[PDB]
């Protein structure tokens, strides 16, 4: 929790690289909370996700291969209850990121 | 261009960016009006006398 | 772990999402971009045709000994074949205007016929020369006659020559062709050898097939036309009769052919297309041969061959386009593509309709898909250009003209032919591209080695081409910026546009260190080829720089000299100005670094201790003690006022106050006897 | 194709870019891992010369300067930054750091040398910026504000040679560069841009075809070619190219070049012009040519 004002994705890297899937699948579920306004400023983040501010950005590269590393496991249902944990908190997110481009292109076409 | 006084586009660019009015873009000019101002403040004039300075010399 | 990959784009968290701008890792996190270098080299970060590839566009696999010969015999041939004017900033190359080439071209593909790997891409240029050879190249049976030949006479054996051209591009096809059906079906066979015009074959095959009124009837046929006219009634006769219908149609195939007939109509309504499941060349074969008289020109025979291929009002296509020989056997129906509105030929059809139509398309002429199963080998199609504009041919555009000189001279940069890419660039009649495009590409290929192949190539564009040596320099100029040569940089620069450059370089990059090793004679090297003055009155701030160090240098050799010769006061008083005129122009240097201010402050101390030795060799002693000249002899009162200028250490200016203290003790105790 | 090398280039993570030098000798390359990769790839071997991190975004493209002014390389990023970089004595340190934009800067590109040393940069505000190095160390920058609405993508300068524009000229004048540049956007626009009189920048000419946001834009080297010419590829999938037949008409025809089954990402011209390379959503390159019938054809598919 001071890395974490610095790069989130530099030590979700890390974390891959050292298999530490439980703790990714929570630094990825804090992160994406973080863009939603759930203390966006301890991942050091200027402003969350709004109409109103500069663009966003997520590490899906490690998110995608973070996917992949728990369903390599796939017999497992833990695994495959992490692996939901990440893509239904992605649409709780994803659905805000669409709203937050109309909202915007209704503020650069008026 | 000029026809009632020396630098007159410049002089007359100045005399409108002191008015509270001036909506205006603020393009870097001289804020002085001796000769050597644009070589002292190294920055031009506008166009126009920029124009009848270079055909004057 | 280990990593793992990028997860594949169809199982990706951002698929289909590129469009929810507000995420940059939607927008852009799965986007990438791709950088070309010289030789069509690619820097690729995607899929091959974490890393990057690089990746060359390169036409065949590699026999350096054999594929180079391909270009450079035909750029040897050339470059005998056009003028290089001079007149100009960048020279201009201009072909000459004439017929040779097509020689210099048909015989050295002659010799090139034969055991070489691209033997099929080497025999369709063949071909294609031996085809500008017969329609505007030259003889062996018009140099037998010792008067001016009469252009009938010419015309006459062009079409004896074509006359034998289309047959040696069909026998190969036509001896497979009645290998195969010689034991299935004779007829076939006997009207294969005659599509080639094999008449004693088609008559000996005849003969050995039972069919000896066939071999009658084709013996009878070299010239007359009332067999002609007389099958022309029998053939009407039999359809009229409805007596058609009892003979076989590949029989009737060779009655049509026999009476001038590309189409028969019979009685069933059956059609017999004579020139049917055949290529392009026995199609136009069959019209030199079988639809006209002996006396007809080439240009009928190719507008009757293109009135049987065209979309008339009136009749149907009987003829066909069968294409280069890279796409011939190949079975394909080309069934009509619906955006090509263009169809594909061989060049030897497009040089042959502008031998009969002056104004025929030179785009579809030029183009490599004509040629070459390869739509970036342009070799023959610059050749085949620099031949037609020789011939007076004008009408083609100046953007397809810069696509074939640009194109041809990429292949020519992409194989290594640099100096050959610059021959190309210099037939750009646009003097402005011309400059740019060879100076732009020497700034890419000057080596700072000075290699013999770098040598070889600098060598031919000079002595050959006459480009302008100083873009070379000026070349290995930006090649020594970037590989921080600060000598080289120096030295090429000074054989280019030059002259302030070189200069400016000096006096931050290499005189204090020349000074600083005693290295004198170097730095006079740069400066005294900078010192003429033609040179220095254009170059900024020289007389307190350059001549101050130069100045310097030839004080030391003219005090050099005079320490091993017999010289004349003239030559001290010489030597006492020229010291006089350094001291306040050391006082004037840049210095930047505590390495010139060394330079300066050593060449001061220097100049000082230089200073003595000239005034006492301007005070000797009178002639009553044969001693050495004492530099502790002179006086004062010509020392201190040049000394006192001089940009000396606290350390060389406290010594030079006890050398000066050592005089003047002399000025008194002299001067109390 | 055929493959020289297939660097291994240290990146953790996406690669955004990757391109040479004037020379082919180095091979730069930008990625999601903060940083810029710089190797020698010299007769095919591999070796780093440079980790230069110091984005703290993303980085999104880069671009070697021409070899007249030395070793200096540009680069831009998710942090609203362009920095500048130079090799001197064999070591790279910074040479310029840029923050004057107000979301993230997608696309650089520099001038032809004869310009002068200048950069062009394009942003997710909308705007455009310049920066011209002064002398020894300083830049003047100036900023187009609001060049294209909804954001700007990317950035290509026009060459120094405009064809024709050489012909009223007396021998023993120089040539007037009249700088130019085009742009790309999420407006659906192409634009075209010069410097006037004032030495202020305008928009001179639209391009209007895509349906959709138009990702990249690449003018066409001018090296023997007598037209002007432009490539730029779009959201919905399109490559257009654009020719410009006469430089005193300013006038500009659309030809559509090919429209694939997802987005285009890039597009590239060869350094002899004469060929057109294309970034596919699918991870692909493609390889296209103008035929003397001046036609559009692929070479790698």
């Amino acid at each position: 929790n001071s890395y974490k004002k610095v790069d989130a994705a530099e030590l979700l890297r890390l974390y891959l690289n050292y298999d530490l899937l439980e703790e990714a699948v929570d630094l990825v579920s804090e992160y994406v909370d973080a863009v939603l306004g759930k203390g966006h400023q301890y991942f050091g983040i200027e402003f969350p996700l709004s109409a109103t501010a500069p663009m966003v950005w997520l590490p899906y590269s490690s998110i995608d291969q973070l996917l992949q590393a728990l369903g390599e496991n796939s017999a497992n249902s833990h695994n495959i209850a992490l692996s939901q944990k990440i893509l239904d908190k992605l649409e709780d997110y994803q659905q805000k990121v669409d709203k937050a481009t109309r909202d915007l292109l209704y503020r650069r076409t008026l | 261009y000029a026809k009632s006084v020396y630098w007159e586009n410049t002089l007359h660019t100045l005399k409108q960016r002191q008015l509270t009015s001036y909506v205006g873009s603020v393009r870097p000019l001289v804020t002085e009006l001796d000769p050597d101002a644009p070589i002292r403040q190294k920055m031009p004039l506008d166009d126009l006398d920029r124009e009848d300075e270079v055909r004057l010399l | 772990r280990r990593q793992l990959g990028l997860v594949p784009r169809e199982k990706s968290v951002t698929y289909g999402k590129g469009k929810l701008l507000m995420d940059m890792a939607l927008f852009m996190g799965r986007s990438f971009r791709v950088g070309w270098g010289p030789n069509w080299t690619l820097a690729n970060s995607g899929e091959q045709l974490f890393k990057v590839h690089l990746e060359k566009l390169s036409l065949r696999q590699r026999k350096p000994d054999e594929d180079m010969k391909l270009y450079q015999t035909p750029l040897e041939l050339k470059l005998k074949h056009s003028t290089v004017h001079v007149d100009e900033l960048c020279p201009l190359i201009v072909p000459n205007l004439g017929v040779a080439v097509i020689h210099d071209y048909a015989d050295w593909v002659k010799e090139a016929s034969g055991d070489l790997p691209e033997a099929q891409i080497v025999k369709h240029w063949s071909l294609t020369w031996t085809l500008c050879e017969a329609l505007w190249g030259h003889l062996k049976e018009l140099d037998s006659q010792l008067n001016e030949p009469r252009e009938y006479i010419q015309i006459l054996e062009r079409r004896r020559a074509f006359s034998r051209w289309l047959s040696c591009t069909a026998t190969p096809q036509i001896e497979e062709e009645v290998s195969l059906t010689q034991k299935n079906s004779p007829v076939e066979a006997v009207f294969s050898y005659l599509t080639g015009k094999r008449i004693s074959e088609a008559c000996s095959l005849a003969q050995q097939s039972g069919d000896h009124r066939l071999a009658l009837l084709l013996s009878q046929f070299v010239g007359s036309q009332s067999v002609r006219e007389l099958l022309t009634m029998q053939l009407v006769d039999w359809h009229q009769l409805q007596a058609d219908s009892f003979i076989q149609d590949e029989r009737l195939r060779i009655f049509a052919l026999l009476a001038g007939k590309p189409v028969w109509q019979l009685s069933e309504k059956k059609q017999i297309n004579v020139c049917s499941q055949l290529d392009w060349k026995r199609s136009l074969a069959i019209h030199l041969w079988y639809l006209l008289p002996p006396t007809a020109s080439i240009s009928r025979a190719l507008s009757m061959y293109e009135e049987a291929f065209q979309n008339t009002s009136d009749s149907d296509r009987y003829a066909c386009s069968p294409l280069p020989s890279y796409l011939e056997g190949s079975g394909c129906v080309i069934a009509e593509e619906q955006n090509s509105q263009t169809p594909l030929r061989d060049v030897c059809f497009h040089l042959l309709k502008l031998y009969s139509d002056r104004h025929y398309d030179l785009n579809q002429l030029l183009e490599p898909r004509s040629i070459t199963a390869d739509p970036l080998d342009y070799r023959l199609s610059w050749h085949l250009w620099e031949v037609l504009r020789a011939l007076n041919y004008t009408h083609l555009s100046a953007q397809c003209e810069g696509v074939l000189q640009a194109s041809y001279a990429g292949q020519l940069e992409s194989e290594g032919l640099w100096e050959w890419a610059i021959f190309v660039l210099l037939h750009i009649d646009n003097s402005g591209i011309r400059e740019k495009a060879v100076r732009e590409l020497l700034t890419r290929h000057c080596q700072l080695l000075e290699t013999p192949e770098s040598w070889a190539k600098e060598t031919f564009l000079t002595q050959k081409l006459r480009v302008p040596a100083k873009w070379i320099h000026e070349a290995k100029a930006v090649r020594a910026h970037m590989e921080s040569d600060k000598h080289l940089e120096a030295l090429c620069l000074f054989k280019a546009e030059h002259w302030n450059r070189c200069h400016k370089l000096i006096i931050r990059h290499l005189a204090s260190d020349a000074i600083i090793n005693e290295n004198y004679d170097y730095l006079k090297g740069f400066l005294e080829d900078l010192a003429p003055p033609e040179r220095s009155s254009l170059i900024q701030d020289w007389e307190t720089s350059g001549l101050v160090y130069l100045d310097y240098i030839r004080v030391i050799e003219m005090l050099r000299h005079i320490q091993q010769v017999d010289c004349s006061g003239n030559d001290l008083e010489q030597l006492h100005i020229k010291v006089t005129s350094l001291c306040s122009r050391i006082e004037q240097i840049q210095c930047y670094s505590a390495k010139d201010r060394l330079a300066q402050s050593d060449m001061a101390k220097r100049v000082a201790n230089l200073l003595r030795v000239v005034l006492s060799l301007h005070h000797p002693p009178d002639r009553t003690s044969d001693s050495t000249p004492d530099p502790q002899r002179v006086p004062l009162r010509l020392l201190a006022p040049h000394i006192g200028r001089l940009p000396m250490p606290e350390d060389y200016a406290m010594d030079e106050l006890r050398s000066l203290t050592q005089s003047y003790l002399r000025e008194l105790a002299v001067g109390s006897l | 194709v055929s493959v020289i090398n297939t660097v291994d280039t240290s990146h953790e993570d996406m690669i955004h870019d990757a391109q040479m030098d004037y020379y082919g000798t180095r091979l730069a390359t930008c990625s999601s891992d903060r940083s810029v990769k710089i190797f020698d790839v010299r007769n095919g071997g591999q070796i780093l010369i440079a980790d230069l991190r110091g984005h703290e975004g993303p980085v999104w493209q880069v671009a070697w300067a021409h070899p007249m002014y030395g070793n200096i390389l540009a680069s831009c990023s998710y942090d609203r930054k362009v920095i500048i970089w130079r090799e001197e004595n064999g070591t790279w340190e910074k040479s310029h750091e840029h923050a004057g934009h107000d979301s993230s800067v997608n696309s650089v590109c520099w001038a032809p040398h004869d310009y002068g040393l200048i950069l062009a940069c394009g942003s997710s505000d909308g705007a455009i910026s310049l920066l011209t190095y002064t002398g020894e160390g300083q830049w003047e920058v100036k900023k187009i504000n609001n060049a294209h609405t909804i954001g700007c993508n990317a950035v290509s300068w026009a060459p120094a040679v405009v064809p024709g524009s050489l012909i009223d000229h007396p021998s023993g004048q120089k040539p007037n560069y009249i700088k130019r540049f085009a742009s790309g956007g999420c407006d659906n626009l192409i634009k075209l841009w010069k410097e006037e009189e004032d030495g202020q920048w305008k928009e001179e000419q639209k391009l209007e075809a895509h349906s959709d946001w138009v990702r990249d834009v690449a003018w066409a080297p001018s090296i023997g070619l007598p037209t002007s010419t432009i490539a730029s590829c779009s959201q919905d999938g399109r490559v257009f190219i654009w020719t410009c037949d006469d430089a005193s008409s300013n006038t500009w025809s659309p030809k559509l070049l090919h429209k694939f089954n997802d987005v285009v990402w890039h597009v590239s011209w060869s350094i002899t012009a004469n060929i057109l390379a294309v970034s596919g959503g699918d991870n692909k390159v493609t390889l296209w040519k103008e035929s003397v019938d001046g036609q559009w054809v692929c070479i790698s598919d």
